[PDB]
């Protein structure tokens, strides 16, 4: 399991590792995007394997490692959404917003 | 026996159509239960199971009629979802 300071801990050490690499290929540091970080990953370490996925990768922590929950509430204890007690706040809330939007209007090549 | 002939029991046919009278008469003799009787003749019907099957009959009857009345009154319920989404 990966705890938060472990995740902290490779955010740092991507940040750091990202300067190296814009040192190493000449850009500069402020402006280089992951773009650039692939590029030069690639370069520096070719790799004609098939799967793109095991080729070498510097990826952000945050996309590389998986997610967590959400604190759905604050040290009060008071859900931030009104629909919490629901369980499916989220679904049941795009469901409200479409529903006002109908009424709304009764009162007025893709997938 | 005693009775006028060709009263009980009689149809007249119309423009030839024998069919439709003979079906005509089958219906009245079913309707005047003269059909069920004639075949419930056959063979003699103890007393206690003629009790017992027309006590079943009545309430069969009875029950089905009731279910039908619910399910009409129920029916009215039936329509498009008024509140669709919510």
């Amino acid at each position: 399991t990966y705890t938060e300071d472990f995740i902290k801990k490779q955010i740092e050490e991507f940040n750091i590792g990202k300067r190296h690499l814009a040192n190493m290929m000449g850009e500069d540091p402020e402006t280089f995007t992951q773009e650039d970080i692939d590029r030069a990953i690639a370069y520096l370490f070719p790799s004609g394997l098939f799967e793109k996925r095991a080729r070498p990768v510097m990826k952000h922590p945050e996309q590389i490692f998986p997610r967590q929950r959400a604190i759905q509430w604050g040290e009060d204890g008071r859900p931030f959404h009104y629909l919490f007690y629901t369980g499916k706040q989220s679904y049941y809330s795009l469901m409200h917003d479409v529903y006002g939007m109908l009424l709304n209007l009764e009162k007025h090549g893709s997938r | 026996a005693k009775h006028l002939k060709f009263i009980a029991r009689t149809v007249m046919v119309q423009e030839g159509n024998v069919e439709s009278a003979y079906r005509t008469l089958n219906r009245i003799l079913t309707m005047d239960g003269l059909i069920e009787d004639i075949k419930h003749r056959r063979y003699y019907e103890k007393p206690c199971r003629r009790r017992q099957r027309e006590s079943y009959e009545r309430c069969r009857r009875i029950y089905n009629m009731e279910m039908a009345r619910k399910i009409n009154f129920l029916m009215r319920k039936n329509r498009a979802d008024p509140w669709q989404g919510c």
